[PDB]
């Protein structure tokens, strides 16, 4: 199996619903809200000539703009020409942004999963970025030596052509190397080792991809002794 | 002449061309052309909307100003017939 | 073959909000808007029979306002109030 | 008076944003309007005057990336806030003199409104060309 | 300032509601009565040999 | 494929394992998957209703595509780089001037 450093995923915060807009946009919309409502007030109460005929004031205007913004309707409408011609602009302003909001929240509420890097070791043969090695005096290392599958052959070519040594001397040495490499040195070991390292703290490692073959542990005796068949 | 045909028949040319052009896909778009990022809306996307908003504000304010300018100091039912005939 | 440089990624311009619909469709929208407003004005104010003309509040300018308001999802205050304009 | 004071301070200012950049070629940046001044380095407080000069694919008259830059590195909309704001301050100061015409102070608030409108446009274009 | 908060609530709620409604009305998942058998011990209904 | 054809001989002599299995299926055919001429195979695929594919060369393929009734379709990419040429009897004087 292949063991690499687990990428640190981001957790959604408390205010994770204001996400599909940026804080600049959120302040600009507030500024524009204030400006539109006060301009509507100015055009409303302007001594038309009698004076208390129109119904708009600062306060009426302040929540008129809001009830126009969120689709809740209103109670009254501008009746002067210029009041109508500014309210139409505010209507056109909301129809873009709130549609953008819903349509993008639909995008945020589909996927949260990471794109899953160098999987199935073929890009370990293809790229030259992330290094990888094995355990010295090891059956895996001898397996890549004697291997005849061409992708494994190129992997063995890269491993023997290494600057510096991609190999290590012990398992925990390679463990610490991958825990410090920051996504730059992959490691190869056996699946049982891999899952045991996964089930420990700090859990910063991660198994990727599938398996490669079917090995097996067994009991070893000197050739021909009497212990063989009873064991 | 015979040897090159042996190579073309057995696909060694294909294998070597793959080794020296396609296994070394390194820079950018070949590797990262089939990935996905979701979004995050920035202000640089939406700026003309704000521009239209502020311009409409100024236009409306100008309209009210000239309305008050007029009412500080159609026509001839009759020649409306002239206007509609020439319009037709 | 011809080799030139890389170009730079041209980000979308100012008038990019109206992009997902075609210009011809926008034109037909404007024409239909004007036509619907005018036809509704014609249906009202048609000697309704001392209120024999001011039965409705739909002026030409009011009908214009009504169509624009109904298009962008905020209904105005008035309502058609009679058959065949509705 | 407080609005005029805060606007003149905010214009006469080298501290708006903080990013990572350089001080003077050919680092946490104490960046402002045109003096992209800096700190926390080999030297602290050498304020380079900035303008526009990219090394692009030679955009000829790409308007949204050229005329925008022209409005950016010549703050006309931000400075016009100061202009209209002191103009309205002059009218509200001239409220007392030449009075009893009940028309002059109507003209005053128009400047304050339009100055705010110039301010919001300037903020938009500054954030735009920061991200440009 | 109750009502506008209530409006903000209704916007953020139902926009989240109507995100992917159509996926939730054609699902057709399976049932899988037993897996680790042990009801082959418990019940008497389904035979096994 | 087309009988007495270079493609058919190519799948015979081919050593890539997928092509080997394809040749295995083609030689183990009930009935004959081969044809005697190009238009024969054309009509067979035009009547097979998505049940009999065909193999030929890309120029033939695009010429069949650019004709009526356009009910055919090229799928996938290529497989190799063949080439048409002029053929002479071995050793005649026409070789180098041609
Ligand atoms: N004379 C005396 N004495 N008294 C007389 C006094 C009389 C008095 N003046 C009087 O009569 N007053 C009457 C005033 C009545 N006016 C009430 C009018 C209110 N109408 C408000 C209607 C607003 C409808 C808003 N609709 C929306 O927001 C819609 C609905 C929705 N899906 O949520 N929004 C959307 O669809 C968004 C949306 C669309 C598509 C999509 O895929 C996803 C989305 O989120
Ligand atoms: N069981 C293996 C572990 C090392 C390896 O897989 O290379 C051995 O003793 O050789
Ligand atoms: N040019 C080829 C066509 C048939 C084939 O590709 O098998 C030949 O003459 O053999």
């Amino acid at each position: 199996s292949i063991m690499i450093k687990k990428p640190q995923k981001s957790k959604p915060g408390v205010f994770s619903f204001l996400d599909p807009l940026a804080y600049e946009i959120w302040m600009c919309i507030v500024f524009a809200y204030i400006g539109v409502s006060v301009v509507l007030f100015l055009v409303s109460r302007f001594s038309p000539y009698s004076e208390s005929t129109n119904e708009f004031g600062i306060f009426n205007s302040l929540w008129f703009s809001l009830g126009a913004f969120m689709q809740q309707g209103c109670d009254i409408s501008p009746r002067s020409l210029s009041g109508r011609i500014v309210g139409g602009v505010w209507w056109f302003f909301t129809l873009i942004i709130i549609s953008s909001y819903t349509a993008n929240l639909a995008a945020f509420l589909t996927v949260e999963r990471m794109v899953s890097p160098i999987e199935s070791a073929e890009d370990l043969s293809k790229q030259t970025e992330i290094a990888y090695g094995t355990l010295d005096s090891g059956s895996t290392k001898e397996f890549f030596r004697r291997s005849k599958i061409a992708v494994f052959d190129k992997m063995w070519t890269y491993m023997r052509s290494a600057e510096p040594s991609v190999f290590v001397r012990t398992t925990a040495e390679g463990v610490a190397r991958v825990r410090k490499s920051k996504g730059k040195y992959a490691y190869l070991l056996e699946s049982t080792m891999n899952e045991y390292i996964e089930q420990r703290k700090p859990c910063d490692t991660m198994k990727v991809g599938g398996n490669l073959d079917s090995k097996g542990y067994g009991i070893a005796t000197p050739k021909g002794s009497s212990l063989g068949t009873p064991v | 002449n015979l040897a090159v045909l042996k190579l073309s028949e057995q696909g060694v040319l294909d294998k070597l061309k793959n080794k020296w052009w396609y296994d070394k896909g390194e820079c950018g778009a070949k590797d990262s052309g089939s990935k996905e990022k979701t979004s995050a809306l920035s202000l640089s996307n939406v700026a003309g909307v704000f521009y239209i908003l502020v311009g409409g504000l100024g236009l409306a304010m100008l309209v009210a100003l000239i309305e008050f300018c007029y009412k500080s100091r159609l026509f001839d039912r009759g020649v409306q017939m002239l206007l509609t005939t020439v319009g037709a | 073959s011809i080799m030139i440089k890389k170009p730079q990624k041209s980000k979308p311009g100012v008038f990019s909000f109206l992009d997902p619909l075609a210009y011809e469709i926008w034109m037909c929208i404007v024409f239909a808007y004007i036509g619907v407003s005018v036809v509704l004005f014609l249906v009202s104010r048609f000697s309704p029979y001392q209120s024999s003309e001011s039965t409705n509040e739909f002026g030409i300018f009011n009908s214009l306002w009504f169509s624009l308001g109904a298009f962008m999802q905020q209904g105005c205050d008035i309502s058609p109030r009679s058959l065949s304009g509705r | 008076f407080a609005a005029f004071s805060l606007m003149t301070i905010a214009v006469g200012t080298d501290y708006w944003l903080y990013s990572r950049g350089v001080c003077k070629t050919k680092v946490m940046t104490h960046s402002g309007l045109w003096r992209t001044c800096c700190l926390e380095g080999n030297f602290k407080g050498l304020c380079k005057q900035i303008d526009h000069f990219p090394e692009d694919a030679d955009y000829e008259a790409d308007t949204a990336e050229y005329f925008l830059r022209a409005v950016r590195a010549s703050s006309i909309f931000p400075i016009l806030s100061v202009i209209l704001l002191f103009m309205g301050g002059l009218c509200i100061a001239a409220s007392e003199f030449y009075k009893t015409r009940h028309n002059i102070i109507l003209s005053a608030g128009i400047f304050f409104v339009s100055a705010g409108l110039s301010n919001i446009i300037g903020i938009i274009v500054y954030i735009s060309a920061n991200a440009g």
